[PDB]
RNA sequence: GUAAGGUCCGGUGGAGCCGCCGGUAUCGCGGAUCCUGCCGGGAGUAGCAGCGUAGUCGGGUGAGAAUCCCGACCGCCGGAGGGGCCAGGGUUCCACGGCAAUGGUCGUCAGCCGUGGGUUAGUCGGUCCUAACCCCGCCCGUAACUCGGCGCGGGGGAAAG
RNA sequence: CUAAGCCGCCCGGUGGAUGGCUCGGCUCGGGGCGCCGACGAAGGGCGUGGCAAGCUGCGAUAAGCCCCGGCGAGGCGCAGGCAGCCGUCGAACCGGGGAUUCCCGAAUGGGACCUCCCGCGGCUUAUGCCGCACUCCGGGGUUUAUCCCCGGAGGGGGAACGCGGGGAAUUGAAACAUCUUAGUACCCGCAGGAAAAGAAAGCAAAAGCGAUGCCGUGAGUAGGGGCGACCGAAAACGGCAGAGGGCAAACUGAACCCCGGGCCGACGAGGUUCGGGGGAUGUGGGGUUGUAGGGCCCCCGUAUGAGACCCUCGCGGGUGAAGCCGAAGUCCGCUGGAACGCGGCGCCGGAGAGGGUGAUAGCCCCGUAGGCGUAAGCCCGCAGGGUCUCGGGGGACCCUGAGUACCGUCGGUUGGAUAUCCGGCGGGAAGCUGGGAGGCAUCGGCUCCCAACCCUAAAUACGUCCCGAGACCGAUAGCGAACUAGUACCGUGAGGGAAAGCUGAAAAGCACCCCGGGAGGGGGGUGAAAAGAGCCUGAAACCGGGCGGCG
């Protein structure tokens, strides 16, 4: 995902996306040791970095909200 | 260097020389100058005196002698310089030479004067040297050509800096090694009128 | 040995995971330059540090 | 871009450990006379879309497009500059960019056009 | 531990599959810092099932493995199919 | 060339090197029971006995069998060479696939190599208590301390109590 | 046509010398830069890659996440592979600013035979967050228990340098005790980017100088010493750098300081007000010195002026990252696998330093000679707003540091010798009509000075780091480490500590055939050359075969 499209959504949507990506990462990690014919061996890395982006941007949004409120 | 190892001496009894050896396997010898990896017996030391002193009057006399030897036809030719087309020795040029600050103009002037052959000789004799100096940055052993001595710098240094083996020196900063590189006197030199006047004033 | 603390068990686990051979693709990538690592261990000859 | 030291050890160390943004500049090649007259510039870094003519080596006089650029190895791949394997397969010969001259430029990049404008 | 951070991956070994088929037990490699209550809550919330029992162990490689036995009203085969284990 | 050595010829080698003048130096080796590395004779020799002298027949596997597998016979231990389980070891445990090296010989075998696995507790043990003893705070001594110490307050201390 | 054996040459094996190379060491005048930590340091443990073991980097967001800027088409570490993915909406990379940052560790709520465990109070619905060590400082409350609460400190680390204390022996004296080694090794405590010292109760006597520190020299001198071995300065003079200030008291007497809030001013400087904590056992004002200075009193004069500093609501300039520009052949013939070589014809040059490129290149590329740009930050200036400072004569009154100076004795230390400095013990003043020093003690003269309170930049010392350089080494050398090196490995433990670089221009890293269980062997291919990965050259010793001679 891209930082612009991540910033386009709100905190609740970011949280739901984070949960979905964590579950999907667990499923891919299971399939990695289950199967052998992996079409895309970069799914795990991409999912991890999207989770990192989502968490970073959500924390940035929280900081901005606190700064605006204060 | 070579003194960081902790050793113990086996001593007599065992059929080995009484040499300091390590206290851990495989117990090599160490710390002694005849052991691999040990200290050197007499290494170079930074406290050694390398500077050499010379009396001021002796240096002045040597400089005067080198200046005199500059104007000798036999010495200049014997050094190796090409003076076939040189009008006379010493070569005196007008003070207008000090204002030339373009290398092409300097090349034309030198061709007219007759030292371009010496510059070509210096370029041809320069080349790659032999030994480990190439590792340390001394790959080329460059030769020396004409030396331009002027009374004032008005751009001649920039004009003639790039010519191979050519040094432009103001008369006030002239030294013995400028006139006799490698302890060999008789370097081809080009003086100016102002430089000659300063030589007359100083007499050395 | 039967009763083990968790920290010591984890350290032994790290050593056990360390003890393995160099990957064949690593050898191919390095062009027969990297063939082994200094952490190879035989349980009966070379003992653990702890 | 700035190697002031005259020590060969430091020059070679800089060349070997140069960052990628410096290896980008370290892959320039001379332009042809026509392109030089047209653009008022002497050389440009080699891109993939460029067409070059090899000036040194076993493939001197051969012209072709660029198919790969390796900044890490300081090498380029030119179509037609190939070796034959024992099994009959084509492989590319890596050529230093200083051994080729660019005869056709790929100018689809605004930043490359900005480079030309800066250097002209 | 917060759920969705507990489970690292499933276990897809022959013993794991036999346990899934026979004893209604799933098996997950989970975070070492997670406890039995954390594992139970994570599985229940994630898979919308009721957990009967949870057993845990620490593998010789340092990972934590959890056997989660589901209640008879819920089938572990369906969860395995959802997760791709089959 | 008295000589320390120099220079040419033939071959290998594939990238640097030398004459002369003047300086400079970790500047010349057969020994130091010298140091480091490599390699000889001893030698295809000793050892592979002593305290528990154990194998044979038929079959199987495999390119290959005294040494691996099954059956029978014959033997050894049998108040331990049997059963259980601490400390210590830390994967040596299990299956499959193997024999370049390891195994005092061989090996298709293995505590060896490779690839996959394996340790599930309200009741078993730690966790609780205190013993000998130890630590921390105050206090005192010391030039001082991470050093020495009585007394007060707190804590720890047993996987066979 | 002699079996073993011996010597010499050739071929092959074993081995790894020599030669050439070098992203690593070593040493330096100069320049730069120098502390981190309870807002949780350094050092460690454990995790983290699709295939991932070591090193490196990161921390459950785990070889990475976000934002402004530079570069401009590739990128995914050491590390030449498979499959994929990221990048034109500007990546990789680079300068700056942010986010995450497990556990142990000063480790800090309480415990550690295992870097793992066990609690109590508030909020929170719950998830979850905060607080709770000890020794103190400034405050509040009460239960007056040093009990609770608010605010703030210290702890630990750092290669060398620094400051303050404790302090040997081997050794030399050709033995050895005073002495030397030596105020050394080492131990303990305390700071910083420097530290310490620093403004005369001094140095000197025809004359005088005028804080401290460092360099040259004084000088192996004065002087100490079984006057044995040895030890050993200062002043003056020539230099680098230069800078001086504040308390206590006399006098006055709350005119005062800190914390928090408000108002004017600009948001700042500055001005003003309220509450709380200090303060008459003295906050603030004033004053800091010798043929005396200051206080107080008296007298004359002055300010109308001059000067210094503070601040930036604003403006201008300079400097300041990544970075950008920056001339000239890749022309003809020859050799060559490949021209940087040879011969011929040209060009630039404020650029002929150095490096790469299939040979040795001023003109192929990077660069160099010379110029340009740069956010934050820093500096200077303009303009405006404020605060503060500034004169001479006389006196008869007052003040100018106490277990201190100093004396005797004892121990240490010193060149300090009846004449160094420090400490213990027993004594112990004057105090402005005063006091100290001038190398044995006292008396007189003369000269210099004012202790017993405090601060102070520059010139200096070092290098865990950086720039730059070299008559240093060139893989048994140079640091121990050119490389997954303080690693592997040894010891219970303090602690000890290796070996190990090189294919080729390009993997073009040998397709296919015969044999072998395999390892491999023979053909056949690639390459200028097998240089064949057991890879540049391949020496000697040693081993096998062939040849010549003896046998």
């Amino acid at each position: 995902m891209k930082p612009s499209e991540i910033r386009e959504m709100s905190i609740e949507e970011i949280d739901a996306k984070i949960r979905e990506l964590r579950l999907q990462l667990a499923k891919e990690r299971g399939l990695l040791t289950m199967g052998t014919s992996l079409e895309n061996p970069m799914v795990i890395r991409n999912l991890r970095r999207d989770i990192a982006r989502l968490l970073t941007i959500k924390k940035e949004k929280l900081r901005e909200r606190e700064k605006g409120k204060v | 260097a070579g003194k960081r190892r902790v050793t113990e001496n086996i001593g007599k009894g065992h059929s080995m020389a009484r040499v300091e050896r390590l206290k851990t396997p495989p117990r090599y010898a160490a710390f002694v100058p005849f052991a691999r990896g040990g200290r050197r017996t007499h290494p170079p030391k930074v406290e050694k005196i390398i500077w050499e002193d010379i009396n001021k009057k002796e240096k002045r006399l040597a400089l005067m002698s080198a200046i005199a030897a500059t104007a000798n036809y036999d010495l200049v030719r014997a050094r190796g310089h090409i003076i076939d087309n040189v009008p006379q020795l010493p070569l005196i040029v007008v003070d207008d030479l000090q204002k030339v600050q373009k290398t092409r103009e300097t090349r034309e002037i030198f061709k007219k004067l007759g030292i371009w052959d010496d510059i070509v000789r210096a370029k041809e004799k320069s080349g790659v040297r032999a030994g480990k100096g190439k590792m340390r940055g001394r790959r080329y052993k460059k030769a020396k050509g004409p030396l331009i001595v002027v009374g004032k710098n008005e751009g001649i240094v920039l004009g003639a800096r790039n010519h191979p083996g050519v040094d432009v020196v103001v008369v006030d900063n002239l030294g013995v090694e400028h006139l006799a590189p490698g302890t060999h006197p008789g370097r081809l030199t080009v003086w100016t009128v102002s430089a000659i006047e300063r030589l007359r004033e100083l007499y050395g | 040995a039967r009763n083990k603390p968790l920290a010591k068990k984890l350290r032994l686990a790290k050593a056990l995971k360390q003890n393995r051979r160099v990957p064949v693709w690593v050898i191919v990538k390095t062009n027969r330059r990297v063939l082994t690592h200094p952490k190879r261990r035989y349980w009966r000859r070379t003992k653990l540090k702890e | 871009m700035k190697i002031s030291s005259k020590q060969p050890r430091k020059q070679r160390k800089f060349l070997y450990n140069a960052p990628l943004h410096v290896r980008q500049k370290l892959m320039s090649a001379p332009l042809s006379r026509e392109l030089r007259e047209k653009y008022k510039v002497r050389n440009l870094p080699v891109r993939v879309g460029d067409k070059v003519r090899i000036m040194r080596g076993d493939y001197k006089g051969h012209e072709g497009k660029v198919v790969e650029v390796d900044l890490k190895r300081y090498r380029i791949y030119v179509e037609g500059a190939t070796l034959r394997k024992t099994n009959g397969t084509e492989v590319f010969y890596p050529i230093h960019p200083s051994n080729v001259m660019i005869i056709e430029l790929n100018l689809e990049d605004e930043k490359r056009k900005k480079i030309i404008e800066r250097r002209a | 531990m917060d759920p969705y951070k507990v489970i690292i991956r499933p276990v897809v070994t022959e013993k794991a599959i036999s346990l899934i088929e026979k004893e209604n037990k799933l098996t997950f490699i989970v975070d070492r810092r997670a406890t039995k209550q954390d594992i139970k809550r994570a599985v229940e919330e994630i898979f919308n099932v009721k957990v009967e029992k949870v057993n845990t162990l620490i593998t010789p490689r340092g990972e934590k493995k959890a056997y989660v036995k589901l209640k008879p009203e819920y089938s572990a085969s369906e969860v395995a199919a959802r997760l791709g284990l089959f």
